[PDB]
């Protein structure tokens, strides 16, 4: 999800409603400056049948 | 005297991706009182180069922000690099 | 031309580029990319 032949997905938000986008204070960004990178994990993932 | 502040490091050339390679530089220079004492490791930061602020971001090292109490002088001194795994050596004097 | 009332035209910023110094009254080219191709302008 998407298929093959799409972009990527977005997600840029926290709320249940979405506002508020993520922050993150000044030492983190001084961090992420410097040639650092985050890391990605998933935990769970709830569905239907 | 002229005492250093930092080193605006390798201005952006047309073919240079190493720079954005390395993450932490290491300093030996000479203080002014017991000269010639190692100093520690640091991250590096991004500055405009030259403070022009129409040209891009560049290397920085800052020299104030270290294990230091005084100056730095024109005398021996060694810039090394902490690639990912290994060191290396990038500027002498 | 800076005028605050004027309309928007194109502009190269020439200090935002690979030099470290200055430019001068002497040869110069100046040259389009067009979209699949090369092109040329302007000339001194």
């Amino acid at each position: 999800y998407p298929k093959k032949g799409l972009s990527p997905l977005a997600l840029n938000t926290m709320d249940q409603f979405s506002s508020r986008l993520i922050p993150i204070n000044y030492d983190q960004l001084k961090k992420l400056d410097a040639g650092k990178q985050i890391k990605l994990e998933t935990t769970q993932v709830s569905g239907n049948f | 005297n002229t005492y250093i502040n930092g080193m605006y490091f390798a201005p952006t050339q047309t073919n240079k991706e190493a720079l954005d390679y390395i993450q932490k530089y290491r300093v030996e220079a000479t203080l002014q009182y017991s000269g010639f004492k190692d100093i520690g490791t640091k991250d590096k930061e991004m500055r405009n180069y030259l403070g022009d602020p129409n040209q891009p971001k560049t290397n920085y090292v800052n020299l104030r922000s270290y294990f230091t109490g005084g100056e730095n002088i024109m005398t021996y001194k060694k810039l090394r690099i902490y690639a990912i795994t290994p060191d290396d050596r990038e500027l002498l004097v």
